[PDB]
Parts: C-alpha cells; structure tokens; sequence
C-alpha cells in the first residue's frame, strides 16, 4: 500500500508511474516482490495505443548499482561488469551524487557505480497448434544475459498507473501543467509588485537635481534627504498603483487556479 | 541500444517537462535567467507554490 | 590643450578683451562646467601610514572637486560623514587603536581619514575641476566642449561694465545657453557615451 | 507596459526613454516647457478583465 | 561635403559675412543638430588587449559623440555605468584576471574599458559628431540637411553685435526654426527613412 | 573514513538547509547582515514567527 | 528504496566524553586517551566548548572525543 500510494502520487505530479510486480530468487524471504520504479528510472515503448499496454513492444528499465552489488547480482560476467545511454534526469541524479561539490578533492577510494539497462520485449511466434516475453539485461558495452521469461503471464512486471495522456502525441503528463504555467505568471506578478512597492520610479525636469548619482542612491531610502532645484519639477512616486493592479492580477489568477472530486476521476479510474 | 536511443530521444520532451513539473512542486519555480535577472534588481526571489 | 582655441569664440563675440581677462573667465566658466558635469576624472596611488591625514595629489593645473570612489589597499571603502561616526563610532578621536579601515571622512579640505588607522596603499578615484589659474584645459573640455564653456566665458564677459563689450542681452542669452547645456550634459556621468542607463537604487 | 503621448521635445534621446519607461526604477529626464503623459489609457486592462 | 553650398544661405540672411566665422557657426550648428538628431552613424574596428584603455578611432573631421553598441569578438556587449560596476561587481580595477568580457564602462572621454580583460577584436558602432574644426560636414548634414544647420548658424550670426548683420528679430525667429526642426527630426533615429515603429520596452 | 567525508560533504547543502530551518523555527529569523543594516538604522529587529 | 534497504551505510558520530567512551570499550582505551563532521554538531560541540569569546579556563576541562559508528552493508553471494 506504500508503494501503491506513492506510485499514485508520482502519477499526480508527473505523467506516470510504474508499480513492478515479480519474482525473485535471493536469500529475501519474500519471493514475490512487488516494488516502486520512479518514472525517472523507466523507459517504455511509445507505439502504444491500448489501455491494457498489450501493444507496448518493450520496457527498458535503467538502474543505478554499485560495483559490488552489480557484480553479486549476475555471476559468471563479472569482468563485462568491471570494465563498465540515459535521460538527463537519472543521469543528473547519478551525476549529482558522483559530484559531491564543485570543486572537491576525491581520496583515492571511490564508490564506483554502473548502469544496467533490463529490458522486456515482445516478440511474435506464430505456434502451429503468439506474443513471448523476453527478458534482456544488457551494460553500456555488452548484456549479461538473455532468456524468456518464466513467469506463465505474457505482459512486463512493470504495469503503468496512466494519469492525464496527451491527444496528439499519446504521451502521459501530470496533473500540474496548467497549474504550472498560472503558477510562473503568479511569481511573475508578485515579483513585479514588490519591486513597485520598492524602488520609485521617478520623471523630474531636466535641471531637477545637483547631484543625480547620489539622487539616485538615495530616493528609496525612507530617511534620505533629497535636494531639488527651485523650478524644476520632480515627480516621485510615478506608477504606483501597478501594484494594486498587478496584486489583483495575482488574486484573479489564484481564483482561476481554484476553478481548473469529478474533474480528478480520471486518474483515480 | 538503437531502440532504447531512440526512445530517449523521442520521449525526451516530455521527460524534460515532467521533470520541470516535479521541480516546481517542490518550491523550486524560478528559471536561472529570471532568477539573476531579480537578483541584480536586489530582491530575494520568492515561490508562492 | 592652450586656451587660445578658446579664445576666437570670445574673440567673435566679445571683439577686443584682453587675453588674461578672457583666460581667467574661461577658466572660472570651466570651473562651474566641472561641478555640474563632473565628467573630469583622475586616479592616483599614494602610501598613508601611523594617523597620517595624508592630502591627495592632482595634476598641478587642477583640483579635486570630489571622491567618487576610495580604495585603501584593495578595499572598496565607505564614505561616511564625520558627524555620522560621532554617532555611531565613539572614541573616533581619541582611539590610536590600528585596524582594518572600514570608513572615510574628510575632516578638511583634501585630506581624507579612516576612522580605522593603517599604513597601507590608498588609491583614491576622484573627479577633478581646473584650478582657478591653469594654463592649459583638459582635453575634454577644450576639444569636444568648446562652445559651452565658451557661451559661459561670454556671459561673464558680457556682464562687465562701462566698456563697449557691455550688453545685457546677449549676456542673458548667452547664460541661458550655458545652463542649458550644462543641465543636458549633467547626466553624462551615469551615461557617458556608451548610453548606459540610469536606474534608481530599490530598499527592501 | 507603458503607453505614451507627449510633446515631439519631450525626451532628449527617444531610445533611452523607450526602453526605461515600463522599468519601474528608471530615472527619465524630460525638456521643461514639453508635456509627458505615461498612462495614456489603463482602464482598459479593468474593462479587458 | 564642402561648406560652400552652406554659405549661401548666410550670405542671403547675413549680408556678406566672413568666411571662417560663417563656417565656424555652421560647424556649431552641426555639432547641435547632431547631438539632437543622431542621424550621423560610422562603423570602427580596433584590437584591444592586456589591461589597455584603447580609445576609438574617427574620421579626423569627426567626434565619437555617442556609442550605438559594442561588439566584442562577435559579442553583443552591454554598457553600464563605472558606479554599477562599483557596487555589483567589486574590484574592478585592481583585478588583473583575464576573462571573456561582459561589461562596457567609459572612464575617460573616449576610452573603453571591459571588466574582464582580454585580447581580441573590439567593433565599436557608435554616433559621430563633427569636430570644432572640420573642413568637409557629412553628406546627410549637407545635401539633405542644409536648412537646419543654416537656421542654426543664422541665429548664431545675428546675435553677433555691432554690425550690420545684427538683427534680433530674425536671430530669435532662426532660433525657434531651428529648435522645432531638430526636435521634429528627433526621432529619425528610430523611425528612419522606413518608417520603423517606436514601441516601448515591455516589462514584466 | 573517505566514505565519509563523501556523505557529509556530498550532503552539505542540505544540511545547511535544514540547520538554517531548525534555526528560523525557535524565532531566529534574521542575517547577520540585515541584522547589522537595521542597527545602522536604529531599529531594534523583530520576528513574527 | 522506500524501504531504505538500498541504504548501503549509516554513519552515527557521536561526541562523548573520554572517562565515559573509555569505558564503553576496553582493551583500547589508549587509542581513546590519545584522541569528519557537519557544521552542526561540531557548531554545538565547540559552542560548549568556547563557554565564551574570552575566558579564563583552568587546568582541569572536560576531553571530549568523537566516536563513529558505521553500519555497512556488503554482499555475501552465499552459493545455498
């Protein structure tokens, strides 16, 4: 229930989740083992127009091991592993950690890290008396091991909780893109009012002040004493009802917010 | 590899858009262009979220 | 450079006056140029050690109008006034204590001191106004603003009495045009030629 | 964004004055005798909304 | 090119001037009129390198009056002023550290300064301005622009006392001409001969 | 001991992070800095928390 | 991993004094007589250990020392 949850709630944030459910051979007690794949960590098949995902021909599924695991994970290839592409957000995150800081003095003993790509593919068979699963887990360089799948179901582990699917490109996204957009003009309009209430904007005549350097240092300053030529209007305090106006375009836009149970059906059918 | 470079390629538009998405979720909603652009106003950018 | 460039102006509108007279005006006309443009600038490197309230040095046919900007050994440096640190510094006076200098105050004319004392390289950024006796302007002035100082020597000229130079009304006319542009130009510190903008600083 | 109607010798130099307008910490500079009216019309953004 | 096709025009309001002095208030009127209408444009390439103030080359008939852009090594460059420097970016003229440049400031009248220094190429597209001695004005001031610059130079003459061109009247009237002409021609800039709309920077 | 210096400082934005959070909850709010420019003022500073 | 178990290692420094981390463990309390971090817990520890900008501090202080304790996991690839 944990990892359906937080499956459900990465199918609200971005397009899709992805909740795997298989079974394994290790010294885990448990052997069917049902776990969360972030949707950064898996890549599926786009041709796919059915519900079901019986039309999605392949799921490739990159994963982030360290050496030691890898190399315990498959035996008998353990020098393929040794000697050894991806999205830019795993890659960022792997990319991130292997970072540490900007400028960093790394000691000599260093996690090292490889990138195994498991892969599940469909292909036709046509038996004479039709679709076989294969599993396919393959490095950068070379795959480890090829076979069939033993499992009696003929679909991938892996079982997609869709959200809102693009029309034209058949592509999920998540609930937030409209949200997303009212949300950068909602900063957008903050900003700009507090800037309004910050700095006066100010239209003088041409002779208005000696000294327009410290003129201009000194007009926002609550306790700054300003001097100004006789005749030579300065006029401070130029356009300041923006900011009730850009503050009411703020409110309109959370209001409009409000109005994009029964709309969110969808992602919970 | 050809189908899974293939893959990245095709779905990387939406894959850069969910993951925009997930960023400005958790309050991160200022572009780095934008954000110097106030930094050099000297006011601190804010995310309402 | 010389002022005789200067002079075929005057020359043309105030025909006969002496050329010492007429030097003494361009330099007083280039003078109140300088405090309301402010566009002449020089820097200069100087040594200031143990309570030292060192002078700055111009060149000799000039002088230091204003500080735009101080520096003691690499640090961009704070201007206060002098009031100001009796309120805020106590003992500014009476303290010998040696320390990183944080603030400026000019207690006379072109001396400069730091509340904090230190014997170290001061390098001072400062606008610079001709002296009231300087036998050669500045290149600025001379070569590209001729005819503002010259429409301000004129004024002064025309103002003198009981000669056939006397005239009230070009005199006028010829001070009008003068503060005219000197308010046109007094921009061109912010501006300069490269039309840098001028935008008001903003207190949050 | 700023609308405006002035005099034909309101701004010394146009350039500066029509990038600086819609700043709101600009400094802009105008001839004595030449009238400069910002905020020609504002009311339609209250009508548009 | 030559300022006799100016002079007639003088000679017709002020009877029998002087050469030189006719010449010198066209000069003037010039100088004006292209501090107001801008219209004067001249491309400049120079190397500029390792911590050097390298000024801008003009025509020997010319003045760098304003800088339109700069282009640094294909670069568009953005000009601020030597005080925004001061308070954003900090030793500015201690540092040494090369770097590609970002910043365009004018310390002195005609030199240009970047904020990190580098050796390449510097294109300079700015406004010229004739010079307070040129010979030849510029085909847009003569050919097309001859009026203005003449109304300009007329009232210049007229207000010229104790002679026979002396004529209040016509100087104020030449005056005003003159003044209504360059502000019409003031935004000739920005329109152009195309008719190029001016619309404000937007904001948001 | 490497593996170590690589988790802490791997992890000291956000542990910067989170002191600075811990810090704002019991009612210190305030930069040093600020803290300086509003005693120039004379303005003893205040949290709402 | 929600669960964590893809956690490889947890480090746990803990700042104790030397009479008490002595005698938590025997047998090398020299190693312990003769002896990083985050700003944080080292911030609180000097803290309490600077008492104030200037002071007096006599001959007799407490000796703290940090001790680490790191829970790592490494793969057996028992053959079973």
């Amino acid at each position: 229930p944990f990892h359906r949850s937080r499956s459900f709630e990465d199918t609200v944030k971005v397009g899709l989740g992805w909740i795997e459910d298989s079974y394994d051979d290790s010294t885990d007690g448990e052997p069917i083992y049902s776990r969360y794949e972030s949707w950064r960590n898996v890549i599926f098949d786009s041709a796919s127009t059915e519900l079901d995902g019986t039309d999605m021909r392949y799921i490739f599924r990159p994963k982030w091991l360290d050496v030691d695991v890898a190399c315990a994970l498959v035996p008998d290839r353990a020098d393929e592993i040794k000697k050894a592409d991806g999205d830019e957000a795993m890659d960022w995150a792997e990319f991130d950690r292997d970072t540490y800081s900007q400028s960093r003095t790394v000691s000599t003993h260093k996690r090292q890290r490889v990138r195994l790509i498991e892969c599940w593919y469909r292909k036709p068979m046509r038996a004479t008396k039709t679709m076989r699963v294969r599993v396919a887990i393959f490095t950068s360089r070379d795959l480890l091991f090829e076979g069939a799948s033993p499992f009696r179901h003929n679909r991938f582990s892996l079982t997609p909780i869709w959200g809102f699917r693009r029309g034209r490109d058949n592509l999920p996204y998540g609930v937030i893109r409209w949200m997303r957009d009212i949300q950068d003009d909602i900063n957008k309009r903050a900003s700009k009012a507090l800037y309004i209430l910050s700095s006066n904007k100010v239209v003088m005549d041409e002779g208005a002040v000696e000294d327009i350097e410290e003129f201009r240092e000194e007009v926002a300053r609550p306790d700054a004493v300003l001097v100004k030529k006789p005749g030579k209007q300065i006029e401070l305090n130029v356009d300041r009802e923006l900011a009730a106006a850009h503050m009411d375009m703020m409110s309109r836009d959370i209001q409009m917010l409000q109005q994009v149970t029964v709309a969110t059906n969808k992602l919970f059918d | 590899r050809s189908y899974l470079h293939q893959e990245l390629d095709r779905q990387a538009e939406n894959r850069f858009q969910m993951a925009v998405d997930e960023d400005y979720y958790d309050s991160i909603q200022w572009t780095e262009a934008d954000a110097q652009v106030l930094k050099e106003r000297g006011q601190a950018p804010l995310v309402f979220n | 450079k010389p002022l005789d460039v200067f002079m075929p102006i005057i020359h043309r509108f105030a025909p006969g006056c002496p050329e010492p007279t007429a030097f003494a005006a361009i330099r007083e006309a280039a003078i109140k140029f300088c405090e309301r443009t402010r566009l002449w600038r020089c820097d200069d490197e100087f040594n200031v050690g143990a309570d030292e309230c060192a002078e700055v040095a111009v060149p000799y046919g000039a002088a230091l109008y204003e500080m735009e900007l101080v520096q003691f050994n690499g640090r961009n440096m704070r201007p206060v006034s002098t009031q100001w640190l009796d309120e805020q510094v106590p003992d500014w006076r009476t303290t010998t204590q040696s320390g990183q200098a944080q603030y400026v105050t000019q207690q006379s004319e072109d001396t400069l001191t730091f509340v904090p004392a230190e014997a170290g390289s001061v390098r001072v950024y400062g606008l610079l106004k001709p002296t009231l006796d300087a036998d050669s302007l500045p290149d600025l002035l001379a070569d590209t603003y001729r005819k503002t100082i010259a429409d301000g020597a004129l004024s002064e000229l025309l103002i003198i009495p009981g000669k056939a130079w006397m005239s009230a009304d070009l005199a006028v006319f010829f001070g009008t045009r003068f503060d005219r542009e000197l308010d046109r130009l007094s921009t061109k510190t912010i501006k300069g030629q490269q039309r840098a903008p001028v935008r008001t600083r903003a207190q949050f």
